[PDB]
């Protein structure tokens, strides 16, 4: 019979579980036995205390370097301000230890856990991709709560050493079957920010996990947008509770907020269902994903059922992680077919926006080719255009199941005359339809002003494969 | 910075 942890703060981790079902359903996995031993995590961020009573007996150096400094231990650097206890907090999150009478417990409590201390500096391409490409055959899933700034002006994604390190790591990590990056959607929630302006986290190489406040609610720093695959809860207002975690200087807290505490939760949560399945691929862990992820009881005014009966929003994706239903359909898992990608360009001449352009286009999907597909995972929109005010651009892509995503929304903070330049729009909405038929863009003007500007270039990219379908929800 | 926590 399973025993729970007897940690002193493990009561207050209400999202790990509970009589109410307001959790991500992880003593559920406990008990089927998986606590992520054996599975190496690291926390990108700005350093790990890895002396802390909590993580010590966890710790990997192995899955640990520090770049800003160029040498192997990530200790955070100390200051009264205490500037560098956010990756010690995330770290807690993932594989804080379990019953040693200290603070509360990860959800990947047997997991081994790093850090690599990236964010303690400048930020430059390189120092992004020596972080992300750090001993691929040891770390098998890659923790980021952070990013590009949630200003709600800023169009910015990984430059070229850092897609290189994305690249390198689904196609050669572990072993061939794709390192497991989790990043955290954005905090630009209150600058009306929208994370598929991020590279990171609209890239399809991340699973971009979203927040939900404990009574159910879209938080104040949520990001909406359709890149985002699933959720994890996180902090809310002041009447609901946080997250419980280790904190630097030795202490535990239990006021871990935002976005930064969402991705860890997400990544022990992998932790677990890698530890189920070894065998499963990068593609493989975002398929576990997207089936056992549950919209119940999440409040958003957006919800739409897509092509294939899935529930999914621009504020949660799929919904809320389920680790019990993950480490379930992980053990008996058929590895997905090798990943297909058809390129389609769209337009035959520029199109003048105005205040809306409509770009109605019916695809073959790679018929006949080797690169058919009939089974979409990630779609993309890589659009070029011009326009004067960017952010009173709105961007809707309708798929031929009829599964509207929202490419774009209004962004007042941006400004911008810089337009889009071949920026790749992703949406998650429409995994596993048939991409065959008539795609529907709509560009528009949101404002009363007499904007202007040109869409010269629309290729639209579908991933997927031709094989393994289930029937619809 | 580039990139924020
Ligand atoms: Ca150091
Ligand atoms: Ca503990
Ligand atoms: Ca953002
Ligand atoms: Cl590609
Ligand atoms: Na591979
Ligand atoms: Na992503
Ligand atoms: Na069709």
């Amino acid at each position: 019979v399973y025993q729970e942890p007897t940690d002193p703060k493990f009561p207050q981790q209400w999202y790990l579980s509970g009589v109410t079902q307001r959790d991500l359903n992880v003593k559920a996995a406990w008990a089927q036995g998986y606590t992520g031993h054996g599975i190496v995590v690291s926390i990108l961020d700005d350093g790990i205390e890895k002396n802390h009573p909590d993580l010590a007996g966890n710790y990997d150096p192995g899955a640990s370097f520090d770049v800003n400094d160029q040498d192997p231990d990530p200790q955070p650097r100390y200051t009264q301000m205490n500037d560098n206890r956010h990756g010690t907090r995330c770290a807690g999150e993932v594989a804080a230890v379990a019953n040693n009478g200290v603070c509360g417990v990860g959800v990947a409590y047997n997991a081994r856990i790093g850090g690599v201390r990236m964010l303690d500096g400048e930020v430059t391409d390189a120092v992004e991709a020596r972080s992300l490409g750090l001993n691929p055959n040891h770390i098998h899933i890659y923790s980021a709560s952070w990013g590009p700034e949630d200003d709600g002006k800023t169009v910015d994604g990984p430059a070229r050493l850092a897609e290189e390190a994305f690249f390198r790591g689904v196609s050669q990590g572990r072993g061939g079957l794709g390192s497991i990056f989790v990043w955290a959607s954005g905090n630009g929630g209150r600058e009306h920010d929208s994370c598929n302006c991020d590279g990171y986290t609209n890239s399809i190489y991340t699973l971009s996990i979203s927040s939900a406040t404990q009574f159910g609610n879209v938080p104040w720093y949520s990001e909406a947008c359709s890149s985002t695959l699933a959720t994890t809860y996180s902090s809310g207002n002041q009447n609901e509770k946080q997250i419980v975690t280790t904190d630097l200087r030795q202490k535990c807290t239990e006021s871990h907020t935002g976005t930064s505490a969402s991705a860890p939760l997400a990544a022990g949560i992998i932790a677990l269902t890698l530890e189920a399945n070894k065998n499963l691929t990068w593609r493989d862990m975002q398929h576990l994903v997207v089936q056992t992820s549950k919209p119940a009881h999440l409040n958003a005014n957006d919800w739409a059922t897509n092509g294939v009966g899935r529930k999914v929003s621009h504020s949660y994706g799929y919904g809320l992680l389920d680790a019990g239903a993950m480490v379930a359909l992980a053990q008996n898992w058929t590895t997905v077919a090798p990943q297909r990608k058809c390129i389609i360009d769209i337009l035959t001449e520029p199109k003048d926006i105005g205040k809306r352009l409509e770009v109605r286009k019916t695809v073959t999907a790679c018929l006949g080719e080797p690169n058919h597909i009939t089974r979409l995972e990630h779609a993309q929109a890589r659009l070029t255009l011009s326009y004067n005010r960017r952010g009173d651009l709105a961007i809707h892509l309708v798929s031929p199941m009829g599964t509207r995503s929202t490419l774009l929304a209004a962004r007042p903070h941006d400004y911008s005359a810089d337009g889009f330049n071949d920026w790749a729009f992703m949406t998650t909405h429409s995994w596993d339809e048939d991409p065959s038929g008539e795609w529907v863009l709509e560009i528009e003007n949101t404002s009363e002003a007499n904007n202007y500007g040109t869409l010269t270039k629309f290729t639209l990219v579908l991933y997927g494969t031709a094989s393994g379908s289930l029937v619809p929800r | 910075r580039r990139r924020k926590r």
